[PDB]
RNA sequence: AUGGCAGUCACGGGUAACGGAGAAUUAGGGUUCGAUUCCGGAGAAGGAGCCUGAGAAACGGCUACUACAACUACGGUUCGGCAG
RNA sequence: AUAGCGUAUAUUAAAGUUGUUGCAGUUAAAAAGCUCGUAGUUGAACUUCUGUUCAGGUUCAUUUCGAUUCGUCGUGUGAAACUGGACAUACGUUUGCAAACUAAAAUCGGCGUUCGACUUAGGGAGUAAACAUUUUACUGUGAAAAAAUUAGAGUGUUCCAGGCAGGUUUUAGCCCGAAUACAUUAGCAUGGAAUAAUGGAAUAGGACUAAGUCCAUUUUAUUGGUUCUUGGAUUUGGUAAU
RNA sequence: GCAUUUGCCAAAGAUGUUUUCAUUAAUCAAGAACGAAAGUUAGGGGAUCAAAGACGAUCAGAUACCGUCGUAGUCUUAACUAU
RNA sequence: GGAAAAAUAAGUAAACCCUACCAUUUGGAACAACAAGAAGUCGUAACAAGGUAUCUGUAGGUGAACCUGCAGAUGGAUCAUUA
């Protein structure tokens, strides 16, 4: 879409708040060719598995 | 009697090849004696009750024109 | 240009050719043709039958052996068929008169490499799936 | 090239640039408008008038000096070909073929050519009759062309 | 016999920047093959070009940068809603980085590009890059 | 078909009943009144899924059924699980006095709007026809199938009256033309209020018109859809969702998360 | 009175064809399905006829025929039609 | 691969192996032996180009300016093009509105004039209706049911997914939701300058204009008779680079 | 498909054009004109070569490749056949 | 005056029969026929100029492959020889 859809302007933004609850994206990374580069092996980081071992709450 | 065959030349769109086909189709209309009819002219007819198992228009306005020959020949996106 | 009309008023034309030079294809000449419908199970996937004798038949080209073989009575088809009991032993528990489940062997057509005219496979016996025969440990009657 | 898958080239004919009249020539439109009508009472075609004011009377393009096109200036005139060149010799030669033909009702590469001939003339009454140029009832058979014979 | 000499004076032109000519004289030449042309010219492609007159149709003479990797034109010139466009983007242009796909609208010719801008387009004409 | 339909299944009931789409399978069907089948509030969801006075079924049941007569629609009793409460209505809920209009959301929801003792006197009406019938008498028409007896003459068929339901009085109409205020009551446009702009009538079948409100937006819709909420940009009812203007997706985030 | 339709495919035939909303795979374009919750249509064993009513040729109403289902003291009877 | 996994059959992709996009056709399958030819398909080039200036943004550039920060705004130039105006033999005319300024005339004041305020005339601009041959095609909005697809909000224990839910620390009450997009084909409203087709004055006649004459006719209470407005028919004369 | 001379009959390309006409055109289902041989019908004609056939020879076999003869055809008029 | 059975004519028209035709299925045999395979049998066509070449068309003959006439094409055993 042109960079002033507003579809893009509402749909882009809303996806990209939504990597940032998640936290697949940090602060400083907003525009959407972002959303790209994501290693399924980020977004496998953020299970509450990966979480409940890396927060040293259990032994493996 | 006071009833004429009008053709529509239309074209259709055909979605896979992206072109066109050319298409006719064939009113019964209803002419009152008041305007002169000939063959080859364009008219204009309008929505009028059913008056017959084909007719449901009448001529309202009738424009004179020249086709030299064939009608069926001529097609005219008009 | 090449054979095919470019024009953006042409378009019947091409259509009225693709649906006719299509005809050449076997897959679709196939289908159309309502063809799987006259095979021996009427276009179904499998076919209930009563035995009606176990055959054996030669192997064909490079290899050389007796193959096991039924030849089924299908129910409402009313056919006679070619079919070729799977595994080792399997024939030794093909009683004849038995009701038997047949299916084909990939794409119904050509047999396997070496069967000569046989286009089924034999997996029922009395309503007891063969390779539940084949393991002991399964079923017998 | 017409009627010839295979055989093609050109003949010549390229009007000069400058779109005004040769120097050299004094000859109000009228002046020659005369010549051409006499010229053409006599019975010429337009196609011919204009060769002669070429070849004889140093006459380069009449349509650059006149501001009229040579059939124009005869039509106007009272004094038109009636039927065009164009038709008229294709159906005469069309006609001298068929003529050969009979005492010669063997020759086929004949036979052929004047199929190729008659085919022509259908092309130019279609031509002709739309740009309703000729009536619409005109019809060459046999009977348009021997018509023209009397 | 003769069409779409826009197609005729275009491959001509691209036979000439592919063969290496250092210019190119295309004879059968309109309005719409000189809008093409100072479309090209505008966007950097072609060189000055100088238009003869021949008393007939026109006769152009372009010059060639070197640029041209090519330049064609397409078909029937099939309708295309704005809609239409990211097809052939995609389709005509060898990337996202040199969309000129020229169109004919109401609002004259412009570029692939152009057409977004006015928001229009319509009936696509030709395409180089 | 057999006859005349007489259900309405959960599925196919409008999504201006904002409806429970796991619900169940029906849904009740309006009765045949004033207000046609899509335009209308039948009571039981009024009461149900709107005000949630009731809830289960035989809640309603009780309600318009009990000796007491809890539900008033124009200054008028009703006991019909399906009364079809339409556009500019008048509801009071007798038991606590509560006024409501029946309008339409800027999302074109169906939403109950709550009058003061004021307003809930005046109700609006829109002209439906204008002839005259029996001995020599004029008639006068509202969409709310009101049939009018001795009228102002000055009234156009597609005007706008205010109705004072206490004396079944009118006083000040309104017809449609350029410069005034004006509801959509249903179009891809509903729930909008703006200044009518240009009336151009087409008679082949279908005359269209132009609006501008707030933002200065421009609507476009079909005489059929207007309705004159009031003469000279002076509305005359409150409207629900603050001015009767809807927001871009992108005004609606802004407006409330503020992006 | 003699027209009406037709290669811009009439007329006729096939369809394991009730039409849509949609379903499966899809770079783009396509390919193949849609009995089947929504809608519209058709039908209730086949076929025709009808009473009644605001409303059906209804069909969980009636009449006759074709083929059938249930009882019988064989005289006669059935509010006999599960594609709910 | 894993509470799942084989198999049979129809079907999708791989199939640029049915190809509009996108195939092949000397020899691998495939140009007809060859010509004519109505349907069909396909068709050359010309018709305000162009310039000047103003304005609104747009971008981009920046030996640069003011602000903010973790990335934007404002300002200036140049530039392009858009737009929209205007004007230039140059896309319109009427209306009503509004009007913006100017040339005269009036009135009022001071000393016929220096000047000022206030009137008539005047088009832009500013809307709405009537016109620019007729369509194609493209813009845009009206229409395209719901459910489904996409998709916003939303920790159903995640999730399928439902459309709910959020805060009792204002709790006989509070806050917030049920949005949005796509929908091609045919119909409607509408903006339009390109391509494409179609059309206007050539037997002549057309165009604009004035008068005359004849036919037809609305409002004049109505009926006549005149006249007259309004349409149409001609004859003539004038105008126009016919 | 067309090669002796000469004479007629209608035709054709290309070139040459400061000649007219001014889209008249490209290709084409239908639908037609042609299309060596061989072959067919009814007449001509019949020199040479020659399918079938008759013979010699060659071969294990030869009604085949060589040799001696020979009918149809090959030539023609008028029909038909289309590869 | 209303009104049951009965009877009546034109009508809608069930079923049944006859006369034609369509569609969809399904059926049939000895001998025959077709399909596929081979160090069956007889010979050798074709490739090698495969006994001085294949091959196309048409015609005629023959255990068989095929031979033969007339006309072609090289995909040939030639891209070539007036002095
Ligand atoms: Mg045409
Ligand atoms: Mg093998
Ligand atoms: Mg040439
Ligand atoms: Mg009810
Ligand atoms: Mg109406
Ligand atoms: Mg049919
Ligand atoms: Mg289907
Ligand atoms: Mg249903
Ligand atoms: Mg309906
Ligand atoms: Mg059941
Ligand atoms: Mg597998
Ligand atoms: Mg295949
Ligand atoms: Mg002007
Ligand atoms: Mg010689
Ligand atoms: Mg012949
Ligand atoms: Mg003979
Ligand atoms: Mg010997
Ligand atoms: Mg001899
Ligand atoms: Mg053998
Ligand atoms: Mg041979
Ligand atoms: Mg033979």
């Amino acid at each position: 879409l042109d960079p002033k859809d507003p579809r893009r302007l509402f749909e882009g933004s809303a996806l990209l708040r939504r990597m940032f609850k998640y936290g697949l994206l940090s602060e400083q990374e907003r525009k959407l060719d972002y959303v790209l580069g994501l290693t399924i092996h980020k977004l496998m980081e953020r299970r509450l598995q990966t979480r409940v071992f890396k927060l040293n709450l259990a032994n493996s | 009697n006071r009833t004429v065959i009008i053709r529509r030349d239309y074209l259709h769109y055909v979605r896979k090849y992206n072109r066109y086909e050319k298409r006719h189709r064939n009113i019964p209309v209803h002419i009152s004696p008041c305007f002169s009819v000939k063959e080859g002219d364009i008219l204009v007819a309008g929505q009028c009750r059913p008056i017959s198992k084909t007719v449901r228009f009448n001529a309202l306005q009738v424009v004179p024109n020249e086709i030299i020959g064939s009608v069926r020949k001529q097609f005219l996106l008009f | 240009g090449v054979g095919k009309p470019r024009g953006i008023r042409a378009g019947r034309k091409l259509a009225r050719h693709r649906k006719d030079q299509r005809w050449a294809d076997n897959d679709f000449n196939k289908r159309l043709l309502g063809s799987r419908w006259r095979n021996p199970f009427m276009g179904a996937s499998h076919a209930k039958g009563l035995v009606t004798e176990k055959i054996g038949i030669e192997s064909k080209q490079p290899n050389s052996a007796v193959r096991k073989c039924v030849r089924v009575l299908l129910r409402k088809n009313s056919k006679k068929i070619a079919a070729f009991v799977p595994m080792d032993g399997c024939l030794n528990f093909l009683a004849e008169n038995d009701e038997v489940l047949v299916a084909g062997l990939g794409r119904q057509g050509h047999a396997v490499g070496d069967i000569p005219g046989v286009r089924f496979k034999v997996v029922c016996v009395k309503g007891i799936s063969l390779l539940a025969l084949f393991k002991g440990k399964k079923e017998k009657r | 090239m017409q009627m010839k898958g295979k055989g093609k080239g050109i003949s010549g004919s390229a009007l000069p640039f400058k779109r005004r009249s040769p120097k050299w020539l004094h000859m109000t439109p009228s002046t020659v408008v005369d010549l051409s009508v006499k010229l053409a009472k006599k019975g010429l075609t337009p196609s011919q008038i204009g060769v002669i004011l070429r070849d004889q009377h140093g006459i380069p393009q009449v349509r650059f000096l006149t501001g009229q096109k040579i059939l124009r200036i005869l039509k106007k005139n009272g004094c038109a070909p009636q039927l065009p060149e164009d038709l008229y010799f294709l159906i005469k030669k069309a006609l001298s073929i068929r003529k050969h033909l009979e005492k010669n009702r063997k020759d086929k590469d004949s036979k052929y050519r004047l199929i190729l001939v008659e085919s022509r003339i259908h092309r130019l009454s279609r031509y002709y009759k739309l740009n309703q140029k000729l009536p619409p009832k005109w019809k060459y058979n046999a009977q348009t062309a021997s018509a023209l014979v009397q | 016999v003769k069409v779409n000499i826009l197609a005729e004076c275009l491959k001509d032109l691209v036979n000439a920047e592919k063969m290496g000519k250092k210019q190119v004289l295309l004879r059968p030449v309109s309005k719409v093959v000189l809008k093409f042309l100072r479309i090209m010219q505008k966007n950097g492609y072609i060189g000055e070009f100088e238009v003869i007159d021949d008393h007939r149709s026109k006769k152009v003479v372009v010059e060639l940068i070197g640029r041209i990797n090519k330049c064609g034109v397409i078909s029937p010139r099939y309708d295309v809603p704005l809609a239409d466009f990211e097809k052939w983007t995609n389709n005509i242009l060898p990337s996202r980085q040199f969309g000129n796909v020229v169109l004919t609208t109401t609002y004259g010719i412009l570029t692939h590009e152009e057409c977004r801008k006015r928001h229009t387009g319509g009936k696509i004409l030709g395409f180089f890059y | 078909a057999r006859g005349p339909k007489k259900h309405l299944k959960r599925i196919n009931a409008p999504k201006s009943w904002m409806l429970n789409k796991l619900g169940g399978i029906w849904a009740t069907r309006p009765s045949q009144g004033p207000h046609k089948l899509r335009e209308s509030l039948p009571l039981s969801v009024l009461l149900k899924e709107r005000l949630n006075y009731a809830l289960n079924g035989r809640d309603v049941t009780l309600i318009l059924n009990d000796k007491e007569q809890n539900v008033f629609v124009d200054g008028k009793v009703r006991r019909d699980k399906g009364y079809p409460t339409g556009l500019m209505d008048v509801v009071r809920i007798e038991k606590t006095d509560q006024s409501f209009r029946i309008l339409y959301d800027t999302k074109g929801r169906f939403v109950l709007k709550s009058l003061s003792k004021e307003e809930a006197k005046y109700k609006l009406l829109k002209v439906t026809a204008k002839a005259i019938g029996p001995n020599q008498i004029p008639y006068i028409v509202t969409h709310d199938s009101r049939t009018i007896r001795f009228p102002n003459p000055e009234i156009k068929i597609g005007d706008t009256l205010k109705y004072d339901l206490v004396n079944n009085k009118i006083e000040n109409f309104a017809h449609l033309e350029s410069g005034n205020v004006c509801y959509i009551q249903q179009g891809n446009n509903i729930g909008r209020v703006g200044i009518i702009q240009h009336i151009e009538k087409h008679q082949g079948s279908f005359d269209i018109c132009h609006v501008k409100d707030a933002k200065g937006n421009a609507f476009a819709t079909r005489l059929g859809n207007i309705f004159v909420l009031g003469q000279g940009k002076k509305s005359w009812i409150e409207l629900p969702s603050g001015d009767g203007v809807r927001e871009t997706i992108l005004e609606e985030r802004k407006r409330k998360f503020s992006y």
